[PDB]
């Protein structure tokens, strides 16, 4: 029982470290991606499409 | 029927030891929960900050 | 155990029994409450995530 005590607060130390991690990989992603949408298509392709 | 077996049972209760526990280990168990508590409120402030 | 549970050397003049088990109640009440906390921060976080 205390062998599976002290596992069970290892594992929750690693599942906070991993949710931490989580949330600002995908906020890179999705400035990424906003940056192809703002910058490329709407306004860089656009532009070329039109001349 | 000992005089204060009432009040303790009571006492028992509320840190949800066993009444089958030895009456030794009501303050370390006590002291355990406070220790607990200082985590928790640790976790929480952490969790709090990362989001 | 009363020092224990109220922390405060509040030299308390007059420690009685009913006073003892009140404050043993509020530090199960107080880990309940954080437990609680805890788990609507980890509701907000999966919220954000989501």
């Amino acid at each position: 029982l205390q062998n599976e005590q002290e596992k069970h607060q290892e594992m929750r130390a690693l599942l906070e470290k991993q949710q931490e991690i989580y949330p600002h990989v995908l906020l890179r992603c999705l400035s990424l991606l906003r940056q192809a949408a703002s910058e490329l298509r709407l306004r860089a392709q656009s532009d070329i499409d039109r001349i | 029927h000992a005089p204060y077996y009432g009040i303790f049972k009571g006492i028992y209760e509320s840190v949800r030891l066993p009444l089958y526990k030895a009456p030794e280990s009501v303050l370390s168990h006590v002291a355990d929960m406070k220790k607990q508590l200082f985590f928790l409120r640790s976790q929480l402030s952490s969790r709090s900050e990362a989001i | 155990l009363y020092q224990l549970l109220d922390g405060d050397n509040t030299q308390k003049l007059f420690r009685t029994y009913d006073g003892l088990e009140s404050v043993a109640q509020k530090l199960s009440q107080d880990i309940a409450s954080m437990r609680d906390q805890l788990e609507v921060s980890e509701q907000e976080h999966s919220l954000l995530l989501s």
